[PDB]
């Protein structure tokens, strides 16, 4: 999901949290 | 920002030894990553996500740690492992690497094959004479090479370049260049290179008579 | 396989701007999750991250080298460009580009790197002399060039074993010099031909010298 990712990236969180949410 | 302290900074171990490298971050981190780098080559990813083996990486390598303390461990060290190792964090900006750890491989003593090269005819036309002494495939890295022109020890007119450890036989190779002007060169007869190394019971001397 | 090739000037005067280009293949930067980062290595120093960029045009820079950094992309040509203003001799280093993903914030694939020297000195091509044989050793003397680096190969890369290429040394002239040697069967001399392939991109110089007894 290109859009689900671009959302996670836009969020204000630590890189670990983005990585956590994008892998999961 | 997040800094990384790596130890040891240097290391020497025999093939088969267990080797452990430590990285300690100034602040808490989610994952630690590790890079292997060969001389004049680009870094390759060894371990990612703290303990995950990158593709094409021998299970010989392994990772472990959490918070601010992580370690990389090479179970049974091998010749091809000569490299500089770096930890890497991407948990926060800026991204940072550790100072690095240099791994050398202890092997059995080996004596240098010594060669000598008189200046080429092509160089002698440009007006300079470079005499080259080559020590091939030796260990340990320590080696003394003295130049003698007509039995006169030379100083301040030579340079040495030593190779990076071999990734197969774990040996070093060295070159010693004596540089003279064509004029000074043709002023002398015998050019000799005297080598002293641990694998040599007595100093080896290679030489040649000008022309 | 994903590949990356950095390109840019080998030599650049102080205060001048460095413009690096990363051309890649195997993946697209317009793909979600994809990123490209730049990393450099000063002589005898550890690796330093510089900057990166993402498919959504998000950019990051290393505060140490701020505000001298400018990163941009062009997905059309599959390339990323990094600019460094006001260059200093201490900026002399090898520069790498590398792929990154948000699934994994590390650099899984790297370019081979390109070398940048900051100096007021001018470029000079090397002279390539034969080190003639007389197991037997032989090689080429690559003398008096600036700046780094120069690559040496043999028989176009066909001969690779026994080959030792020495780290360049800095002569008192301010010019670099280095040697490349190879050990070969004493018997293959005179029958087997050996050619050293010298390359000095910084001066667009290419030399192929035949070494013989």
């Amino acid at each position: 999901n290109s859009e689900l990712l671009s959302l996670i990236n836009d969020m204000p969180i630590t890189n670990d949290q983005k990585k956590l949410m994008s892998n999961n | 920002d997040i800094q990384m302290t790596q130890s040891p900074s240097t290391l020497s171990a025999s093939v088969g030894d267990r080797v452990t490298i430590t990285c300690s971050a100034s602040s808490r981190v989610g994952y630690m990553h590790w890079y292997q780098q060969k001389p004049g080559k680009a870094p390759k990813l060894l371990i990612y996500d703290t303990s995950k083996l990158a593709s094409g990486v021998p299970s010989r390598f392994s990772g472990s740690g959490s918070g601010t303390e992580f370690t990389l461990t090479i179970s049974s060290l091998q010749p091809d492992d000569f490299a500089t190792y770096y930890c890497f964090q991407g948990s926060g900006y800026p991204f940072t690497f550790g100072g690095g750890t240099k791994v050398e491989i202890k092997r059995t003593v080996a004596a240098p094959s010594v060669f000598i090269f008189p200046p080429s005819d092509e160089q002698l036309k440009s007006g300079t004479a470079s005499v080259v002494c080559l020590l091939n495939n030796f260990y340990p890295r320590e080696a003394k090479v003295q130049w003698k022109v007509d039995n006169a020890l030379q100083s301040g007119n030579s340079q040495e370049s030593v190779t990076e450890q071999d990734s197969k036989d774990s040996t070093y190779s060295l070159s010693s260049t004596l540089t003279l002007s064509k004029a000074d060169y043709e002023k002398h007869k015998v050019y000799a290179c005297e080598v002293t190394h641990q694998g040599l019971s007595s100093p080896v001397t290679k030489s040649f008579n000008r022309g | 396989q994903v590949t990356l090739r950095e390109s840019g000037p080998a030599l650049v005067k102080p205060t001048q701007t460095l413009t690096l280009t990363c051309t890649f293949s195997g993946f697209s930067l317009s793909t979600a999750g994809m990123s490209v980062g730049w990393i450099r290595q000063p002589p005898g120093k550890a690796l330093e991250w510089l900057a990166d960029i993402w498919w959504d045009d998000k950019k990051h820079y290393n505060p140490s080298l701020k505000d001298r950094l400018t990163i941009s992309k062009d997905t059309s040509k599959n390339q990323v460009v990094l600019k460094v203003t006001n260059m200093d001799p201490a900026d002399t280093a090898t520069y790498y580009c590398a792929r990154d993903m948000i699934f994994n914030f590390y650099f899984d694939v790297w370019g081979q790197g390109t070398t940048v020297t900051v100096s007021s000195a001018s470029t000079k091509g090397p002279s390539v002399f034969p080190l003639a044989p007389s197991t037997a050793a032989l090689g080429c003397l690559v003398k008096d060039y600036f700046p780094e680096p120069v690559t040496v190969s043999w028989n176009s890369g066909a001969l690779t074993s026994g080959v030792h290429t020495f780290p360049a040394v800095l002569q008192s002239s301010g010019l670099y010099s280095l040697s490349s040697v190879v050990t070969v069967p004493s018997s293959s001399l005179g029958t087997q031909t050996y050619i050293c392939n010298v390359n000095h991109k910084p001066s667009n110089t290419k030399v192929d010298k035949k070494v013989e007894p």
